[PDB]
Protein backbone atom coordinates (compact mmCIF):
# COMPACT_ATOMS: atom_id res chain seq x y z
CA UNK A 1 0.00 0.00 0.00
CA UNK A 2 1.00 3.59 -1.02
CA UNK A 3 -0.45 6.20 0.44
CA UNK A 4 -0.86 10.09 -0.23
CA UNK A 5 -2.04 12.65 1.67
CA UNK A 6 -4.71 14.65 -0.09
CA UNK B 1 -13.17 -22.50 2.65
CA UNK B 2 -11.16 -24.91 4.12
CA UNK B 3 -11.56 -28.42 3.46
CA UNK B 4 -11.30 -28.10 -0.05
CA UNK B 5 -10.04 -27.30 -3.49
CA UNK B 6 -11.69 -24.20 -5.78
CA UNK B 7 -9.33 -23.97 -9.40
CA UNK B 8 -9.87 -21.58 -11.88
CA UNK B 9 -8.85 -22.48 -15.36
CA UNK B 10 -9.92 -20.53 -18.84
CA UNK B 11 -13.40 -21.47 -20.49
CA UNK B 12 -11.20 -22.80 -23.48
CA UNK B 13 -9.28 -25.66 -21.65
CA UNK B 14 -9.61 -28.55 -20.46
CA UNK B 15 -11.90 -28.51 -17.64
CA UNK B 16 -13.74 -31.24 -17.74
CA UNK B 17 -10.82 -33.28 -17.53
CA UNK B 18 -9.28 -31.28 -14.73
CA UNK B 19 -12.18 -32.02 -12.92
CA UNK B 20 -11.84 -35.68 -13.63
CA UNK B 21 -8.24 -35.50 -11.80
CA UNK B 22 -10.11 -33.68 -8.61
CA UNK B 23 -12.74 -36.16 -8.59
CA UNK B 24 -9.59 -39.17 -8.29
CA UNK B 25 -8.13 -36.48 -5.72
CA UNK B 26 -11.38 -37.02 -3.53
CA UNK B 27 -11.40 -40.66 -3.64
CA UNK B 28 -8.42 -41.05 -2.64
CA UNK B 29 -8.21 -37.91 0.31
CA UNK B 30 -11.99 -37.07 0.72
CA UNK B 31 -10.86 -33.30 -0.32
CA UNK B 32 -13.85 -32.32 -2.59
CA UNK B 33 -12.28 -29.98 -5.78
CA UNK B 34 -14.24 -27.55 -7.35
CA UNK B 35 -13.27 -25.91 -11.18
CA UNK B 36 -14.49 -22.94 -12.20
CA UNK B 37 -13.81 -20.92 -15.61
CA UNK B 38 -14.91 -17.63 -15.20
CA UNK B 39 -14.95 -14.67 -17.63
CA UNK B 40 -12.17 -12.95 -18.18
CA UNK B 41 -10.68 -14.80 -14.52
CA UNK B 42 -7.41 -13.31 -15.15
CA UNK B 43 -8.56 -9.99 -14.05
CA UNK B 44 -11.26 -10.87 -11.60
CA UNK B 45 -8.38 -13.01 -9.80
CA UNK B 46 -6.58 -9.75 -8.24
CA UNK B 47 -10.37 -8.33 -6.99
CA UNK B 48 -10.81 -11.27 -5.00
CA UNK B 49 -7.02 -12.47 -3.71
CA UNK B 50 -10.75 -11.58 0.06
CA UNK B 51 -11.53 -15.38 -1.53
CA UNK B 52 -10.62 -16.63 -4.83
CA UNK B 53 -9.10 -19.63 -6.13
CA UNK B 54 -6.94 -21.76 -4.15
CA UNK B 55 -5.37 -22.50 -7.44
CA UNK B 56 -5.40 -20.40 -10.81
CA UNK B 57 -4.54 -21.69 -14.32
CA UNK B 58 -3.26 -18.91 -16.60
CA UNK B 59 -0.28 -18.69 -19.36
CA UNK B 60 2.80 -17.69 -17.23
CA UNK B 61 2.48 -13.93 -18.73
CA UNK B 62 -0.21 -12.89 -15.87
CA UNK B 63 2.36 -14.18 -13.20
CA UNK B 64 4.82 -11.70 -12.00
CA UNK B 65 1.85 -9.00 -12.04
CA UNK B 66 0.30 -11.58 -9.47
CA UNK B 67 3.69 -12.07 -7.51
CA UNK B 68 4.41 -8.21 -7.63
CA UNK B 69 1.31 -7.70 -5.88
CA UNK B 70 2.07 -10.26 -2.83
CA UNK B 71 -1.31 -12.70 -4.54
CA UNK B 72 0.55 -15.73 -5.28
CA UNK B 73 2.75 -17.93 -2.42
CA UNK B 74 5.99 -19.11 -3.28
CA UNK B 75 6.17 -22.73 -4.43
CA UNK B 76 8.49 -25.35 -2.94
CA UNK B 77 8.81 -28.23 -5.41
CA UNK B 78 12.19 -30.50 -4.46
CA UNK B 79 14.62 -31.57 -6.75
CA UNK B 80 13.00 -34.74 -7.75
CA UNK B 81 10.25 -32.72 -8.69
CA UNK B 82 11.98 -30.41 -10.41
CA UNK B 83 14.07 -32.59 -13.02
CA UNK B 84 10.32 -34.38 -13.83
CA UNK B 85 10.01 -30.99 -16.01
CA UNK B 86 12.03 -29.44 -18.94
CA UNK B 87 14.11 -26.25 -17.42
CA UNK B 88 13.04 -23.87 -19.37
CA UNK B 89 9.12 -24.32 -18.35
CA UNK B 90 10.52 -23.41 -14.69
CA UNK B 91 11.81 -20.15 -16.29
CA UNK B 92 9.09 -19.25 -17.59
CA UNK B 93 7.61 -19.60 -13.85
CA UNK B 94 10.20 -17.44 -11.86
CA UNK B 95 10.23 -14.20 -10.64
CA UNK B 96 12.48 -12.26 -8.72
CA UNK B 97 14.27 -15.27 -8.12
CA UNK B 98 11.56 -17.19 -7.03
CA UNK B 99 9.49 -19.86 -8.29
CA UNK B 100 5.57 -18.89 -8.07
CA UNK B 101 3.95 -21.09 -10.38
CA UNK B 102 4.28 -24.77 -11.63
CA UNK B 103 4.31 -24.95 -15.29
CA UNK B 104 1.89 -27.28 -17.07
CA UNK B 105 2.52 -27.24 -20.77
CA UNK B 106 3.61 -24.95 -24.10
CA UNK B 107 1.06 -23.12 -25.85
CA UNK B 108 2.28 -22.01 -29.09
CA UNK B 109 -0.69 -20.82 -32.15
CA UNK B 110 -0.44 -22.64 -35.32
CA UNK B 111 -2.29 -22.08 -38.54
CA UNK B 112 -5.20 -24.97 -39.28
CA UNK B 113 -6.63 -25.41 -42.26
CA UNK B 114 -9.08 -27.94 -43.71
CA UNK B 115 -7.59 -30.25 -46.30
CA UNK B 116 -11.13 -30.60 -48.57
CA UNK B 117 -11.16 -26.99 -49.02
CA UNK B 118 -7.05 -26.33 -48.99
CA UNK B 119 -4.87 -28.82 -49.83
CA UNK B 120 -1.93 -26.80 -50.22
CA UNK B 121 -2.14 -24.23 -47.09
CA UNK B 122 -0.81 -21.07 -48.26
CA UNK B 123 3.25 -20.67 -47.99
CA UNK B 124 2.59 -16.39 -47.06
CA UNK B 125 0.13 -13.93 -46.04
CA UNK B 126 0.40 -12.58 -49.12
CA UNK B 127 -1.62 -14.90 -51.51
CA UNK B 128 -4.40 -15.03 -48.48
CA UNK B 129 -6.30 -12.31 -50.77
CA UNK B 130 -6.51 -14.22 -53.84
CA UNK B 131 -7.47 -17.40 -51.67
CA UNK B 132 -10.14 -15.60 -50.46
CA UNK B 133 -11.06 -14.40 -53.98
CA UNK B 134 -11.28 -18.26 -55.22
CA UNK B 135 -12.82 -19.59 -51.87
CA UNK B 136 -15.61 -16.76 -51.84
CA UNK B 137 -16.89 -17.89 -55.66
CA UNK B 138 -17.92 -21.56 -53.57
CA UNK B 139 -19.73 -19.70 -50.91
CA UNK B 140 -16.58 -19.65 -48.46
CA UNK B 141 -13.95 -18.02 -47.06
CA UNK B 142 -9.95 -17.85 -46.81
CA UNK B 143 -9.35 -17.49 -43.44
CA UNK B 144 -11.08 -16.48 -39.93
CA UNK B 145 -9.53 -15.83 -36.52
CA UNK B 146 -10.30 -14.08 -33.26
CA UNK B 147 -9.64 -10.57 -34.41
CA UNK B 148 -10.64 -9.07 -30.55
CA UNK B 149 -7.56 -10.68 -28.80
CA UNK B 150 -4.27 -9.32 -30.31
CA UNK B 151 -2.20 -13.12 -28.78
CA UNK B 152 -3.97 -14.48 -32.25
CA UNK B 153 -2.92 -11.18 -34.24
CA UNK B 154 0.39 -10.66 -32.72
CA UNK B 155 2.38 -12.82 -35.03
CA UNK B 156 1.85 -11.17 -38.49
CA UNK B 157 2.50 -7.73 -36.17
CA UNK B 158 5.49 -9.40 -34.69
CA UNK B 159 6.83 -10.96 -37.92
CA UNK B 160 8.70 -7.91 -39.61
CA UNK B 161 9.63 -7.04 -36.46
CA UNK B 162 6.92 -6.03 -34.13
CA UNK B 163 8.14 -7.09 -29.88
CA UNK B 164 7.07 -6.42 -26.55
CA UNK B 165 9.74 -5.17 -24.39
CA UNK B 166 13.38 -5.88 -25.33
CA UNK B 167 14.97 -8.38 -23.48
CA UNK B 168 18.92 -7.33 -23.36
CA UNK B 169 21.69 -8.37 -20.91
CA UNK B 170 19.38 -10.79 -18.81
CA UNK B 171 16.62 -8.95 -18.08
CA UNK B 172 13.82 -6.38 -19.78
CA UNK B 173 13.74 -2.60 -20.10
CA UNK B 174 10.33 -1.75 -19.71
CA UNK B 175 10.99 1.67 -21.82
CA UNK B 176 11.89 -0.16 -24.99
CA UNK B 177 9.08 -0.91 -26.21
CA UNK B 178 8.25 -2.67 -30.05
CA UNK B 179 5.26 -1.48 -30.88
CA UNK B 180 5.31 1.35 -33.16
CA UNK B 181 8.28 0.24 -35.52
CA UNK B 182 8.08 -0.23 -38.67
CA UNK B 183 7.69 -4.32 -38.35
CA UNK B 184 4.82 -3.72 -36.45
CA UNK B 185 3.18 -0.92 -38.68
CA UNK B 186 3.56 -3.53 -41.60
CA UNK B 187 2.03 -6.08 -40.26
CA UNK B 188 -1.09 -4.56 -38.56
CA UNK B 189 -1.66 -2.36 -41.85
CA UNK B 190 -1.35 -5.61 -44.12
CA UNK B 191 -4.06 -6.78 -41.49
CA UNK B 192 -6.42 -3.91 -41.77
CA UNK B 193 -6.08 -4.00 -45.36
CA UNK B 194 -7.51 -7.57 -45.22
CA UNK B 195 -10.33 -6.16 -43.62
CA UNK B 196 -10.81 -3.21 -45.98
CA UNK B 197 -10.84 -5.73 -48.70
CA UNK B 198 -13.70 -7.60 -47.24
CA UNK B 199 -10.92 -10.81 -46.97
CA UNK B 200 -11.85 -10.42 -42.92
CA UNK B 201 -14.91 -9.29 -41.16
CA UNK B 202 -13.30 -6.69 -37.66
CA UNK B 203 -16.27 -7.84 -35.56
CA UNK B 204 -14.72 -11.78 -36.15
CA UNK B 205 -14.03 -12.98 -32.22
CA UNK B 206 -13.44 -16.69 -30.67
CA UNK B 207 -16.73 -18.05 -31.60
CA UNK B 208 -17.22 -17.05 -34.48
CA UNK B 209 -13.94 -18.11 -36.12
CA UNK B 210 -14.35 -21.17 -34.12
CA UNK B 211 -17.99 -22.05 -35.30
CA UNK B 212 -16.47 -20.87 -39.24
CA UNK B 213 -14.28 -23.67 -39.72
CA UNK B 214 -15.46 -26.53 -37.83
CA UNK B 215 -18.51 -25.71 -40.32
CA UNK B 216 -16.62 -25.66 -43.06
CA UNK B 217 -17.04 -22.24 -43.88
CA UNK B 218 -13.93 -20.68 -44.02
CA UNK B 219 -10.48 -23.12 -44.94
CA UNK B 220 -8.22 -21.48 -42.52
CA UNK B 221 -8.15 -20.62 -38.36
CA UNK B 222 -5.31 -20.28 -35.75
CA UNK B 223 -5.74 -21.39 -32.67
CA UNK B 224 -3.92 -23.59 -29.94
CA UNK B 225 -3.83 -26.87 -29.44
CA UNK B 226 -6.75 -26.74 -27.23
CA UNK B 227 -9.06 -26.03 -30.21
CA UNK B 228 -8.12 -29.43 -31.86
CA UNK B 229 -11.23 -31.68 -29.93
CA UNK B 230 -14.33 -29.55 -31.19
CA UNK B 231 -12.39 -30.02 -35.20
CA UNK B 232 -12.24 -34.02 -33.89
CA UNK B 233 -15.64 -33.65 -33.52
CA UNK B 234 -17.03 -31.64 -36.30
CA UNK B 235 -15.51 -34.42 -38.83
CA UNK B 236 -13.48 -31.66 -40.48
CA UNK B 237 -10.05 -33.05 -42.25
CA UNK B 238 -7.75 -30.86 -40.90
CA UNK B 239 -4.07 -29.91 -40.65
CA UNK B 240 -1.89 -28.25 -38.25
CA UNK B 241 1.08 -26.47 -40.09
CA UNK B 242 3.49 -23.71 -39.24
CA UNK B 243 2.00 -19.58 -39.69
CA UNK B 244 2.82 -18.10 -43.22
CA UNK B 245 5.68 -16.12 -43.73
CA UNK B 246 5.09 -12.17 -44.12
CA UNK B 247 7.39 -10.11 -46.27
CA UNK B 248 9.51 -13.15 -46.34
CA UNK B 249 9.69 -13.66 -42.21
CA UNK B 250 8.15 -15.92 -40.04
CA UNK B 251 5.11 -15.29 -38.11
CA UNK B 252 6.25 -15.05 -34.29
CA UNK B 253 3.66 -15.92 -32.01
CA UNK B 254 3.91 -15.25 -28.35
CA UNK B 255 4.58 -18.06 -26.79
CA UNK B 256 2.71 -18.86 -23.61
CA UNK B 257 3.33 -22.12 -20.70
CA UNK B 258 -0.04 -22.53 -19.04
CA UNK B 259 0.52 -22.57 -15.29
CA UNK B 260 -1.08 -23.12 -11.71
CA UNK B 261 -0.25 -20.68 -9.10
CA UNK B 262 -1.36 -21.16 -5.01
CA UNK B 263 -3.11 -18.54 -3.83
CA UNK B 264 -1.04 -16.64 -0.98
CA UNK B 265 -4.08 -16.25 0.76
CA UNK B 266 -5.33 -19.83 0.45
CA UNK B 267 -5.47 -22.08 3.67
CA UNK B 268 -5.03 -25.14 1.88
CA UNK B 269 -1.57 -24.50 0.12
CA UNK B 270 -0.27 -28.14 1.35
CA UNK B 271 -3.31 -29.38 -0.37
CA UNK B 272 -2.68 -27.76 -3.29
CA UNK B 273 1.19 -28.62 -3.37
CA UNK B 274 -0.39 -32.23 -3.46
CA UNK B 275 -2.57 -31.91 -5.95
CA UNK B 276 -0.70 -30.12 -8.29
CA UNK B 277 2.09 -32.14 -7.89
CA UNK B 278 1.18 -35.52 -7.41
CA UNK B 279 -2.35 -36.07 -9.08
CA UNK B 280 -2.23 -33.38 -11.83
CA UNK B 281 1.22 -33.29 -12.97
CA UNK B 282 1.90 -37.21 -13.90
CA UNK B 283 1.27 -39.06 -16.74
CA UNK B 284 -2.55 -39.86 -15.75
CA UNK B 285 -3.45 -36.38 -14.58
CA UNK B 286 -1.88 -34.81 -17.75
CA UNK B 287 -3.56 -37.41 -19.92
CA UNK B 288 -7.44 -36.77 -18.28
CA UNK B 289 -6.97 -32.99 -19.09
CA UNK B 290 -5.47 -33.55 -22.64
CA UNK B 291 -8.01 -35.88 -23.22
CA UNK B 292 -10.54 -32.89 -23.24
CA UNK B 293 -9.02 -30.56 -24.37
CA UNK B 294 -5.02 -30.76 -25.91
CA UNK B 295 -2.49 -29.20 -23.53
CA UNK B 296 0.41 -28.53 -25.83
CA UNK B 297 3.56 -29.48 -25.54
CA UNK B 298 3.32 -30.74 -21.55
CA UNK B 299 6.10 -29.46 -19.32
CA UNK B 300 6.47 -33.20 -18.25
CA UNK B 301 8.89 -35.37 -19.79
CA UNK B 302 7.43 -38.69 -19.33
CA UNK B 303 4.23 -37.48 -20.83
CA UNK B 304 5.79 -35.06 -23.74
CA UNK B 305 7.67 -37.95 -25.15
CA UNK B 306 4.46 -39.35 -25.90
CA UNK B 307 2.74 -36.29 -27.17
CA UNK B 308 6.14 -35.05 -28.93
CA UNK B 309 5.55 -37.68 -31.62
CA UNK B 310 2.07 -36.33 -32.93
CA UNK B 311 2.39 -34.01 -35.84
CA UNK B 312 0.52 -31.48 -34.59
CA UNK B 313 2.51 -31.08 -31.82
CA UNK B 314 5.85 -31.19 -34.00
CA UNK B 315 3.61 -28.28 -35.86
CA UNK B 316 3.43 -26.57 -32.47
CA UNK B 317 6.54 -26.45 -31.39
CA UNK B 318 7.87 -25.55 -34.25
CA UNK B 319 5.57 -22.22 -34.47
CA UNK B 320 7.09 -21.74 -30.93
CA UNK B 321 10.69 -21.45 -32.16
CA UNK B 322 9.91 -18.96 -34.83
CA UNK B 323 8.21 -17.24 -31.64
CA UNK B 324 9.21 -16.02 -28.21
CA UNK B 325 8.12 -16.71 -24.71
CA UNK B 326 6.43 -14.07 -23.49
CA UNK B 327 7.65 -11.85 -20.61
CA UNK B 328 5.91 -12.21 -17.11
CA UNK B 329 6.93 -9.00 -16.05
CA UNK B 330 3.99 -6.97 -14.01
CA UNK B 331 3.69 -4.64 -17.44
CA UNK B 332 2.65 -7.39 -19.08
CA UNK B 333 -0.59 -6.93 -18.61
CA UNK B 334 -0.36 -2.40 -19.90
CA UNK B 335 0.99 -4.05 -22.58
CA UNK B 336 -1.97 -6.43 -23.79
CA UNK B 337 -4.34 -4.14 -23.49
CA UNK B 338 -2.70 -1.52 -24.80
CA UNK B 339 -2.11 -3.40 -28.17
CA UNK B 340 -6.10 -4.64 -27.82
CA UNK B 341 -7.20 -1.29 -28.00
CA UNK B 342 -4.61 -0.64 -31.22
CA UNK B 343 -5.78 -3.52 -33.10
CA UNK B 344 -9.34 -3.12 -32.74
CA UNK B 345 -9.31 0.46 -33.41
CA UNK B 346 -7.33 0.20 -36.52
CA UNK B 347 -9.85 -2.63 -37.41
CA UNK B 348 -12.86 -0.68 -36.98
CA UNK B 349 -11.59 2.55 -38.52
CA UNK B 350 -11.85 4.63 -35.37
CA UNK B 351 -8.30 5.23 -35.71
CA UNK B 352 -5.64 5.01 -38.74
CA UNK B 353 -2.36 2.28 -37.89
CA UNK B 354 -0.27 5.07 -36.87
CA UNK B 355 -2.20 7.12 -34.61
CA UNK B 356 -3.38 3.23 -32.87
CA UNK B 357 0.19 2.16 -32.61
CA UNK B 358 1.68 5.24 -31.43
CA UNK B 359 -1.01 5.26 -28.31
CA UNK B 360 -0.40 1.87 -27.98
CA UNK B 361 3.44 2.16 -27.67
CA UNK B 362 2.78 5.15 -25.10
CA UNK B 363 0.27 2.83 -23.17
CA UNK B 364 2.00 -0.19 -23.25
CA UNK B 365 4.97 1.51 -20.93
CA UNK B 366 3.33 4.12 -19.18
CA UNK B 367 3.99 2.65 -15.26
CA UNK B 368 0.41 2.52 -13.32
CA UNK B 369 0.72 2.63 -9.63
CA UNK B 370 -1.92 1.89 -6.87
CA UNK B 371 -2.47 4.42 -4.42
CA UNK B 372 -4.74 4.97 -1.06
CA UNK B 373 -5.90 8.54 -0.22
CA UNK B 374 -5.64 10.20 2.88
CA UNK B 375 -7.23 12.56 4.46
CA UNK B 376 -10.20 15.25 3.17
CA UNK B 377 -8.34 18.00 1.57
CA UNK B 378 -9.16 16.74 -1.47
CA UNK B 379 -12.75 15.76 -0.96
CA UNK B 380 -15.14 15.50 -2.50
CA UNK B 381 -12.51 15.26 -5.56
CA UNK B 382 -10.79 12.30 -3.80
CA UNK B 383 -12.14 10.67 -0.84
CA UNK B 384 -10.62 9.69 2.64
CA UNK B 385 -9.64 5.64 1.88
CA UNK B 386 -10.02 6.03 -1.96
CA UNK B 387 -7.73 3.71 -3.87
CA UNK B 388 -6.61 5.23 -7.35
CA UNK B 389 -4.72 4.58 -10.28
CA UNK B 390 -1.74 6.79 -10.68
CA UNK B 391 0.60 7.38 -13.89
CA UNK B 392 4.61 7.43 -12.81
CA UNK B 393 6.26 10.18 -14.90
CA UNK B 394 9.53 10.05 -16.16
CA UNK B 395 12.07 11.77 -14.52
CA UNK B 396 11.89 14.63 -16.27
CA UNK B 397 9.23 14.51 -18.93
CA UNK B 398 4.51 16.73 -19.62
CA UNK B 399 2.96 18.04 -16.71
CA UNK B 400 -0.44 20.48 -17.44
CA UNK B 401 -2.40 22.76 -15.11
CA UNK B 402 -5.74 20.81 -13.86
CA UNK B 403 -3.38 17.36 -13.65
CA UNK B 404 -3.49 15.82 -9.90
CA UNK B 405 -0.39 14.95 -8.59
CA UNK B 406 0.96 12.60 -5.75
CA UNK B 407 4.55 13.49 -4.95
CA UNK B 408 7.28 13.40 -1.96
CA UNK B 409 7.01 16.07 1.02
CA UNK B 410 9.78 14.39 2.61
CA UNK B 411 11.45 11.29 2.86
CA UNK B 412 8.53 9.66 4.35
CA UNK B 413 5.43 11.36 3.33
CA UNK B 414 3.32 11.54 -0.25
CA UNK B 415 1.31 14.18 -0.48
CA UNK B 416 -1.93 14.58 -3.27
CA UNK B 417 -2.57 17.79 -5.06
CA UNK B 418 -4.17 19.51 -8.36
CA UNK B 419 -1.28 21.29 -10.85
CA UNK B 420 -2.77 24.84 -10.67
CA UNK B 421 0.45 26.20 -12.27
CA UNK B 422 3.39 25.43 -14.51
CA UNK B 423 6.56 26.98 -14.95
CA UNK B 424 5.95 29.88 -17.03
CA UNK B 425 2.81 30.44 -16.21
CA UNK B 426 2.11 33.77 -13.79
CA UNK B 427 -0.86 33.13 -11.58
CA UNK B 428 -2.59 34.64 -8.79
CA UNK B 429 -5.81 34.84 -6.95
CA UNK B 430 -8.35 38.00 -6.14
CA UNK B 431 -10.50 36.37 -4.10
CA UNK B 432 -12.10 32.80 -4.83
CA UNK B 433 -11.14 33.82 -8.69
CA UNK B 434 -8.43 32.55 -10.96
CA UNK B 435 -6.16 34.15 -12.80
CA UNK B 436 -3.58 32.31 -15.12
CA UNK B 437 -1.35 34.30 -17.74
CA UNK B 438 -3.66 37.17 -17.72
CA UNK B 439 -6.95 35.04 -17.72
CA UNK B 440 -9.49 33.55 -15.27
CA UNK B 441 -9.91 30.38 -15.45
CA UNK B 442 -12.78 28.45 -14.33
CA UNK B 443 -12.24 25.75 -11.96
CA UNK B 444 -15.42 23.37 -12.24
CA UNK B 445 -13.80 20.54 -9.38
CA UNK B 446 -14.21 23.18 -6.87
CA UNK B 447 -18.04 23.48 -7.74
CA UNK B 448 -19.38 21.79 -4.67
CA UNK B 449 -16.65 23.75 -2.40
CA UNK B 450 -17.68 26.98 -3.50
CA UNK B 451 -21.39 26.51 -3.04
CA UNK B 452 -21.08 24.59 1.07
CA UNK B 453 -18.39 27.00 2.22
CA UNK B 454 -18.05 27.92 5.46
CA UNK B 455 -16.07 31.23 4.63
CA UNK B 456 -16.20 33.73 2.31
CA UNK B 457 -14.07 32.70 0.04
CA UNK B 458 -12.61 29.54 0.04
CA UNK B 459 -9.20 29.94 -1.50
CA UNK B 460 -8.41 33.72 -1.13
CA UNK B 461 -6.54 36.38 -2.30
CA UNK B 462 -3.01 35.18 -2.77
CA UNK B 463 0.09 35.93 -5.78
CA UNK B 464 3.17 33.60 -6.68
CA UNK B 465 5.67 36.14 -5.66
CA UNK B 466 4.75 36.07 -2.43
CA UNK B 467 5.02 31.88 -1.78
CA UNK B 468 8.01 30.06 -0.67
CA UNK B 469 10.20 28.93 -3.69
CA UNK B 470 8.78 31.71 -5.78
CA UNK B 471 10.78 34.81 -7.67
CA UNK B 472 9.76 37.10 -4.95
CA UNK B 473 9.88 39.64 -8.07
CA UNK B 474 7.34 37.92 -10.28
CA UNK B 475 3.84 35.63 -10.12
CA UNK B 476 5.32 33.92 -13.06
CA UNK B 477 6.22 30.83 -11.35
CA UNK B 478 10.25 29.74 -12.04
CA UNK B 479 11.61 26.89 -13.94
CA UNK B 480 11.34 23.70 -12.75
CA UNK B 481 8.31 24.49 -10.21
CA UNK B 482 4.90 24.06 -9.71
CA UNK B 483 1.81 25.64 -7.96
CA UNK B 484 -0.15 23.01 -6.48
CA UNK B 485 -3.42 23.72 -4.51
CA UNK B 486 -6.08 20.74 -2.44
CA UNK B 487 -9.59 20.71 -4.03
CA UNK B 488 -10.83 20.87 -0.42
CA UNK B 489 -9.58 24.55 -0.44
CA UNK B 490 -10.83 25.70 2.73
CA UNK B 491 -9.26 22.96 5.19
CA UNK B 492 -6.12 21.82 2.39
CA UNK B 493 -2.36 22.63 3.64
CA UNK B 494 -0.70 23.55 0.05
CA UNK B 495 1.34 25.80 -1.86
CA UNK B 496 -0.57 28.58 0.16
CA UNK B 497 1.42 27.17 3.45
CA UNK B 498 4.85 25.31 1.78
CA UNK B 499 5.04 27.42 -1.36
CA UNK B 500 6.20 26.01 -4.87
CA UNK B 501 6.81 22.61 -5.10
CA UNK B 502 9.87 21.44 -7.43
CA UNK B 503 9.70 19.34 -10.14
CA UNK B 504 11.39 16.28 -9.31
CA UNK B 505 9.28 15.51 -6.01
CA UNK B 506 6.33 14.76 -8.07
CA UNK B 507 5.71 11.10 -8.51
CA UNK B 508 2.51 11.01 -11.28
CA UNK B 509 -0.84 11.82 -12.23
CA UNK B 510 -4.12 10.31 -10.64
CA UNK B 511 -6.52 8.58 -13.25
CA UNK B 512 -10.02 9.88 -13.28
CA UNK B 513 -13.10 8.06 -15.05
CA UNK B 514 -15.15 10.64 -16.67
CA UNK B 515 -18.64 9.38 -15.50
CA UNK B 516 -20.21 10.01 -19.04
CA UNK B 517 -19.27 8.64 -22.19
CA UNK B 518 -20.88 8.07 -25.23
CA UNK B 519 -22.74 4.76 -25.57
O1 LIG C 1 -4.83 -11.48 -26.13
C1 LIG C 1 -4.10 -11.08 -24.98
C2 LIG C 1 -3.90 -12.27 -24.05
O2 LIG C 1 -3.01 -13.22 -24.68
C3 LIG C 1 -2.72 -14.38 -23.90
O3 LIG C 1 -3.92 -15.10 -23.56
C4 LIG C 1 -4.18 -16.29 -24.28
C5 LIG C 1 -3.76 -17.48 -23.43
O4 LIG C 1 -2.34 -17.48 -23.24
C6 LIG C 1 -4.14 -18.79 -24.10
O5 LIG C 1 -3.96 -19.85 -23.17
C7 LIG C 1 -5.58 -18.80 -24.63
O6 LIG C 1 -6.45 -18.98 -23.54
O7 LIG C 1 -5.92 -17.59 -25.31
C8 LIG C 1 -5.67 -16.36 -24.62
C9 LIG C 1 -6.09 -15.22 -25.56
O8 LIG C 1 -7.52 -15.09 -25.63
C10 LIG C 1 -2.06 -13.96 -22.60
O9 LIG C 1 -1.75 -15.13 -21.85
C11 LIG C 1 -3.01 -13.02 -21.85
O10 LIG C 1 -2.46 -12.58 -20.60
C12 LIG C 1 -3.30 -11.82 -22.74
O11 LIG C 1 -4.16 -10.90 -22.08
Amino acid sequence: DHDAHA
Amino acid sequence: HHHMLVIWINGDKGYNGLAQVGKKFEKDTGIKVTVEHPYKLEEKFPQVAGDGPDIIFWAHDRFGGYACSGLLAEITPDKAFQDKLYPFTWDAVRYNGKLIAYPIAVEALSLIYNKDLLPNPPKTWEEIPALDGELKAKGKSALMFNLQEPYFTWPLIAADGGYAFKYENGKYDIKDVGVDNAGAKAGLTFLVDLIKNKHMNADTDYSIAEAAFNKGETAMTINGPWAWSNIDTSKVNYGVTVLPTFKGQPSKPFVGVLSAGINAASPNKELAKEFLENYLLTDEGLEAVNKDKPLGAVALKSYEEELAKDPRIAATMENAQKGEIMPNIPQMSAFWYAVRTAVINAASGRQTVDEALKDAQTNAGAIVTPYTIKGESMDPTLKDGERVAVNIVGYKTGLEKGNVVVFHANKNDDYVKRVIGVPGDKVEYKNDTLYVNGKKQDEPYLNYNLKHKQGDYITGTFQVKDLPNANPKSNVIPKGKYLVLGDNREVSKDSRAFGLIDEDQIVGKVSFRFWSHPQ
